[PDB]
């Protein structure tokens, strides 16, 4: 039973979904569940109590929403068998889990528990033939066509740089953060009630978002930008009232780089990338520093990669070549590479089938990702 | 190509200038 | 099969199921006569009920059971029901089911008194109580919209969106009809038409449904009419004697969107319906702004619609498409709504029943309604 | 010019004002500026138009009144401005603006728009020397005697937990929430209309808050109190009439810890202070625990405490020694700690000087509060 095989790219803020062999994921959703706040007293109402995909993002006033991962890792694992199931339905994909095999996403250095208790979701509650777990960076590297690259990847959950070379992925040069894109919005949503416009509930949570996708850019020398006064830009809620942002959208993406502003004292976005080159070997220093690339939509931010090229001119070694590559399509980087890796005759071979999960467990599964 | 988020004018990449 | 009886605190409004307009049409009132040593020639009814009472009304004393939305004598509330009944409608409360309505935010005893009068008195087979403003939206069609009803007992506003009402962004409201009714009658007797008695209360009623209008500019309407006197128009009453006003027929209906006049010290219909708005949340606002729906006989003034679209935009911002939804039988909407919800077939499932009620009590009823 | 510097403790619900090195505020008077709704008609009446204080608590039925201050956030600073000279002035304080330096005194994470405003109304209008602007959190704990804990406040306007350990406050751990006292005793009127006893008016609204006040209490389990059947105590108003209170007593300080009924999704007084102590860091949550300091009025329902602990039972880790303490004046417990910081000779380091504020303007005031 080797039918077109399944692309499950999961992740806290954004799920997509499709087939193997395809230029781009036709099947992209923010990945949360949505409940109804409020009481239903008029017939002829939005059925069904639970809201995923594009009517929760058009009916968000109603709903509580809740993100059931955080960090790349489900909290609320019922709201995520919801949610893949929701992907499999009639709704968006219009096939059954028995045909395809399943290549599914996480991130590196995650709780083995939580990939346990995916695989058990995937092969008893849903009746997968084969699944196949792999790592956001090797996936990006499959959709650029190249072998050697440190990916530093930024999502809504997770921020980290796995330096691959020549596919070699070196696990003990992995440098991890849980600083990424929520935080940086949970972080502007804060500055924002400083600055004067309150914002609270789940679904106005998805408003500062909207805000930080579009209003927001990187100054090169952030001490230059607090000595000089801001111009104060404006935005446009859905409901019409206009809001000053000012110095707010320029300091809510420094907690990539500084995440001391948070009050939590990690490493940031530029030392992980600089850290994980160094800590792989001497000589493959210069070939990763000349292959660095980039992804996720925390990566998109105006000015971003511009600092983050002079964040590495100031920690490196003098008289290097940098390289900060970042392709056009970095939101579906991921989903391309596990499509591509898909459509691959060897994809065979590293998958894990349903009998010989049902003859090991979760050690072969264990055994076969690493 | 198809789909809601792309960015305009970044480009591929950001690369030192190559000496000698 | 149903019966829908509209216990309006004006017109009680009274039918069937599944039907264009109500057969039952009358003023709830109860004239009780002057009570003196003196006889009365070859018989009379002791308390007279609806258009017997408005018929001879000179000598009877008008009192209105329903004071604000709000049952102040029982008795006369059970005769102006079994009138209902037997006398219009001409069918026994036994055999069909009864369709009631009350307004948001009243107190918790009415509707339990109001279940155990139909059920231990009248002996009802089923029975249902409905918010007026939810019947009103389901009378103009849609599920989507805020409802600014207006009656002679009480004007409140229930924002709803996509079959979900927002119980905690209603606003009952004190302005109404009757006071509306008792300032016309004041301003009357300042110049020089005095009305004391309770039979000419329906006379300057009569005169309110007739002559006044809403303003579009009140300061100017002030000025046109110290100018001229076209405006100035003439209404004869039961008898021969024939008055002319200037002032009050744009005047009268002005309290509404200026309390201060009444001495109420309360919000305008006008940023009534504004605040109702606001309260609820920031994402279904303009839906809300597009089906600002009307109901009732208080908002059967006419230029009422262009009066709400001119201040609501004015408390809006300048980028929301303002639109009041203001039907030709928006008077008799809340009936219209009754009959639709007891013509479905999935509310036969949702009355209460006298064994539940055996078993419960009143109690049952706050668990049924919202 | 180093005189007896005054300290206005600043409140929604309340403003309490003085002098330093005084044991108890001798100026108490309610935060709210009375206007009146009838007409003077005859001679020798109260002059002035703008009532605060006693005058306004004295004559409360003439008087529309309106709070200035919500949620520890001025609206109308025109009022705040007449209040802060109705401070000043001889009927209260009898001193001059220009001699005494200011200890104001506002509520964390507020809007910075608001702090400003604040700064230029004393470095302006009043021509003060010198102004210093505090949290409530650290000066209870000056109040108290202590360095460490954690105060969990609960006034009129704001609620908000602030982790303090050994002079060390984490303004990142800072929670906050609007729903305090006032939105208690906006839901105690809501409530009391659905029990029959209606209210509206201004004067009227200060009825519900000496009933929120004096006939209240909080039960430890709720689902219990549920299922009994009240006993309908009651409350004499100020006229004479007798109101029978029923359950609206007990449900509506239930509003402080479940958010959800009033219709708005947010933590509630027991999360909260769990919330605070848990984003701290680990080593200083145990001795975060063993010191919780209450403060405000909203803390005085009968059986809070009893509650509080019970929610911290159910939430915290188990076999952790929690201890909520508190001071015998919760009501006088900022104004003691202020006044106390005020006669330090610190005082005259930490305050923003009237030339340093013409020197540097708001940026000077955002560099000396924090
Ligand atoms: N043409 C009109 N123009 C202005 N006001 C009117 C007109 N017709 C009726 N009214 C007012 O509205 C009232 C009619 O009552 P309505 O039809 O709104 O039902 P109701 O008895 O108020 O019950 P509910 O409160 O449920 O609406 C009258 O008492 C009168 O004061
Ligand atoms: N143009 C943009 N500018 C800034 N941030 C963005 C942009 N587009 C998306 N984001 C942020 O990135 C997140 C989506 O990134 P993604 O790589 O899909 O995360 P994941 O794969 O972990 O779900 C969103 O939650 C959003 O906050
Ligand atoms: N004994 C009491 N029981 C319950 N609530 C009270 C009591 N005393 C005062 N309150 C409420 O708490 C408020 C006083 O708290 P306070 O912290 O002084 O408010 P502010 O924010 O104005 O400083 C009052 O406005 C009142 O509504």
């Amino acid at each position: 039973i080797a039918n077109q095989p399944v692309v499950i790219d999961n992740g806290s803020g954004v799920i997509k979904a499709g087939f193997a062999g395809d230029q781009i994921p036709k099947y992209c959703f923010p990945n949360y569940v949505g409940r109804p706040k409020h009481v239903r007293v008029m017939a002829g109402a939005l059925e069904g109590d639970i809201f995923i995909g594009p009517k929760a993002e058009e009916h968000r006033g109603l709903l509580s929403i809740r993100y059931p991962m955080e960090h790349g890792i489900v909290k609320d694992w019922n709201d995520m068998e919801r949610i893949w199931q929701y992907v499999y339905s009639k709704e968006q994909l219009q096939t059954f889990s028995e045909e395809h095999p399943v290549l599914l996403t996480e991130a590196p250095l995650n709780p083995r528990k939580n990939r346990e208790r995916a695989a058990e979701v995937f092969f008893e509650t849903f009746n997968v033939p084969a699944l196949f777990i792999s790592m956001q960076a090797v996936l990006s590297l499959y959709a650029t066509g190249r072998t050697t690259g440190v990916v530093l990847d930024s999502g809504d959950g997770v921020t980290h740089a796995v330096p691959i070379y020549e596919g070699f992925a070196m696990p003990h040069s992995i440098m991890r953060i849980d600083i990424a894109g929520r935080d940086v919005s949970r972080f502007l949503r804060l500055y924002l009630r400083k600055e004067g416009y309150d914002f609270h509930s789940s679904s106005e949570f998805e408003i500062v978002k909207a805000i930080k996708e579009r209003a927001c850019y990187l100054s090169i020398n952030p001490q230059k930008d607090e000595t000089l006064e801001t111009e104060k830009a404006q935005y446009y809620l859905p409901d019409g009232s206009t809001i000053e942002i000012g110095p707010s959208r320029f300091r809510a993406p420094e907690l990539l780089f500084r995440p001391d502003l948070i009050g939590e004292e990690s490493e940031g976005i530029h030392e992980v990338l600089v850290f994980a080159i160094q800590k792989s070997d001497m000589d493959l220093r210069r070939t990763l520093f000349s292959n660095i690339v980039l992804s996720g939509g925390s990566t998109l931010f105006k000015g971003f990669g511009d600092r983050l090229l002079s964040e590495v001119k100031k920690l490196a070694p003098k008289d290097v070549k940098i390289r900060i590559s970042a392709p056009q399509e970095r939101l579906y980087s991921t989903w391309i590479g596990g499509s591509i890796l898909a459509s691959l005759d060897t994809f065979k071979k590293m998958w894990v089938s349903k009998k010989e999960y049902e003859e090991d467990g979760a050690r072969s599964i264990h055994r076969k990702t690493f | 190509m198809a789909d809601p988020k792309y960015a305009d004018l970044p480009g591929i990449a950001r690369n030192e200038p190559d000496v000698y | 099969a149903a019966l829908v009886v509209d216990n309006g605190s004006g017109m009680c409004k009274a039918g069937f199921a599944g039907d264009d307009a109500p057969r039952a049409v009358f003023p709830s009132i109860v004239g009780r006569p002057r009570h003196q040593g003196v006889m009365v020639g070859m018989g009379q009814k002791d308390s007279y009920v609806g258009d017997e009472a408005q018929s001879k009304r000179g000598i009877l004393t008008l009192k209105y059971p329903i004071e604000h939305g709000i049952v102040t004598n029982w008795d006369d509330m059970e005769k102006i029901w079994h009138h209902t009944f037997y006398n219009e409608l001409r069918v026994a409360p036994e055999e069909h089911p009864v369709l009631l309505t009350e307004a948001p935010l009243n107190p918790k005893a009415n509707r339990e008194k109001m279940t155990q009068i139909m059920f231990e008195t009248f002996n009802t087979p089923a029975m249902y109580v409905a918010i007026q403003a939810v019947l009103s939206l389901y009378a103009s069609g849609r599920t989507t919209g805020i409802v600014m009803d207006s009656g002679d007992g009480v004007t409140h506003t229930v924002p709803i969106y996509e079959g979900y009402a927002l119980p905690h962004a209603i606003l009952r409201l004190d302005l109404a009809g009757r006071d509306l009714t008792d300032y016309l009658m004041k301003i009357l007797t300042e110049r020089g038409y005095s009305f004391t008695t309770t039979a000419e209360r329906e006379i300057v009623r009569d005169i309110k449904e007739k002559l006044c209008y809403v303003a579009l500019d009140f300061e100017q309407e002030m000025a046109t009419a110290a100018s001229s006197s076209s405006l100035e128009k003439s209404y004869e009453l039961p008898d021969g004697q024939v008055i002319t006003i200037g002032n009050e027929r744009f005047r009268c209906p002005e309290a509404l969107f200026q309390p201060s006049f009444l001495g109420m010290e309360s919000c305008g219909i006008h940023e009534t319906t504004f605040n109702s708005i606001m309260k609820c949340d920031v994402d279904i606002r303009k839906d809300l702004y597009a089906n600002t729906v009307l109901s009732g006989g208080t908002t059967m003034y006419p230029g009422i619609a262009d009066r709400m679209q001119k201040e609501i935009t004015a408390l809006a911002p300048s980028t929301m498409k303002i639109k009041i939804i203001a039907p030709p039988e928006r008077k008799y909407s809340v009936w219209i709504g009754g009959s639709i919800l007891a013509s479905l077939s999935t509310f036969q499932q949702m009355w209460i029943s006298k064994q539940e009620y055996d078993e419960s009590g009143p109690s049952i009823v706050h668990r049924k309604c919202f």
